[PDB]
């Protein structure tokens, strides 16, 4: 992808001036993709632009413009800045691909679900799934997504590895978006360790994780991996399992006093700099 | 009402079994017991979850006081299962439990002792312990030596 996108840009360079720009707009769209396949937000945004400036005149047919807009939802959903402005570039999309293409429309559903599952919301996925309009284009595809979205409503961890696990054989070709689902997988994972972990100041391992019917390897991992993050106060233990969980307020106390010795500690070289200086 | 009103002691319901039995049995006063129980789950809900909330609510009780109940004994003289005590504490949880402090080996858990910054908790005590011995001490001396006067 690497010399793709070098050959390709440099093929703009000359491109840019030819006549004809309307051709312009399937390379700066494959320009997109192969910058979201390197997980290049910022140039993706900068060719993205490109290829507005360049689609606001030119009206090729909807078969380029929607995917601009469905790139963009991906693009904005790479960062999760803003779920709204994503899920309206996925509802243009959905209306660019609709009636076109069976797979690019169950794809379309299947992104609309998916950016639309990512903010917490089964409601909305259910009254997507309960319509007769998209009932048509329904299928192996958007099962998974229903029992993404029954996990999400019913607050479980088991079902959705169901979900991974029974399904993996329509969940092997997922897109990069695998990414995202594992970050929900570990955004639930973490409201469960901080739901039951956090009125337990020093509890049995398998006590806590009896609940969660899970092995420790993984929950431990992603536990030692948050406490190395910082994000709170807590220890794990492997021999004892004991938990522990301390802070230290006064912070600004030993900076402000470091701060003063370090900064004095050149006063007194100075000064030894001066009378060393006025006598030798 | 009594009872429920404050300084709920921790007494056996077997007491109260009988007065809720001659409750749906006498009708010259609060007579529509049965029409409390006219559904067959509603009145389930509301005997299983009223005890749920007496068994919760004393303990909401209790927890003001630290006196240390050991609810590790007191399991075993309200003679009931741990199992429905460790949902109790799934209703802790959302019941604003977040002030506690349990312990792996033993069962025993402490609604006290927290990490007792000096700044805020002791010196909180010691203003008031001090310094109300202080101007108590000040309102007696006086007024002791003001009293001692009219003996003269």
């Amino acid at each position: 992808y690497q010399e793709a996108l070098h050959l390709g840009s440099q093929l703009l360079r000359e491109l840019k001036k030819m006549d004809d720009k309307a051709l312009l707009v399937e390379v700066q769209l494959l320009e997109s993709k192969t910058y979201h396949a390197l997980s290049n937000l910022p140039k993706a945004r900068a060719a993205l632009t490109s290829a507005r400036t360049t689609a606001n005149a030119i009206y090729c047919p909807p078969k380029l413009q929607a995917t601009l807009d469905m790139q963009s939802g991906i693009i904005h959903a790479a960062e999760e800045k803003d779920w709204k402005t994503a899920y309206s570039y996925f509802y243009e999309a959905f209306e660019g691909y609709d009636s076109i293409d069976s797979p690019k429309a169950i794809t379309s559903l299947k992104y609309m679900l998916l950016c639309k599952i990512m903010l917490n919301t089964p409601e909305d996925v259910q009254a997507l799934v309960s319509g007769k309009l998209a009932l048509r284009y329904a299928g192996r595809q958007t099962e998974a997504l229903k029992c993404v979205a029954q996990a999400s409503k019913n607050r479980s961890l088991a079902d959705f590895e169901k979900a991974l696990t029974d399904y993996r054989a329509e969940l092997r070709d997922d897109p990069i978006i695998s990414t995202h689902l594992a970050k929900l997988y570990d955004n639930l994972l973490e409201q469960n360790l901080i739901r039951v972990i956090e009125p337990f100041s020093r509890v049995q391992i398998e006590h806590i994780s009896s609940l969660i019917k899970l092995s420790k390897a993984d929950v431990e991992r992603k536990l030692s991996q948050m406490i190395l993050d910082k994000k709170f106060h807590g220890i794990l233990d492997q021999g004892e399992g004991v938990l522990i969980i301390f802070d230290e307020p006064p912070v600004d106390k030993t900076y402000e006093a470091a701060l003063e010795t370090i900064q004095n500690m050149s006063k007194v070289v100075d000064s030894l700099y001066n009378k060393a200086k006025k006598l030798t | 009402l009594l009872k429920l009103f404050t300084t709920m002691e921790l007494m056996r319901w077997s007491t109260l079994v009988e007065d809720y039995g001659m409750e749906l049995r006498k009708g010259s006063l609060e007579s529509p017991a049965t029409d409390v129980f006219g559904s067959t789950e509603e009145g389930e809900k509301r005997w299983k979850d009223l005890k749920n909330r007496v068994v919760e609510h004393n303990i909401r009780i209790m927890a003001k006081y630290y006196t240390r109940i050991t609810m590790k004994r007191m399991a075993q003289l309200l003679d009931l299962s741990v199992d429905e005590s460790e949902a109790f504490l799934s209703n802790l949880v959302v019941n604003k439990t977040i002030f506690a402090k349990v312990d792996r080996l033993a069962g025993i858990i402490n609604f006290q002792r927290p990490k007792d910054p000096n700044n805020l908790l002791n010196d909180w005590s010691q203003k008031l312990n001090s310094l109300m011995s202080l101007v108590n001490k000040t309102t007696h001396l006086i007024a002791k030596e003001e009293m001692i006067h009219n003996l003269q």
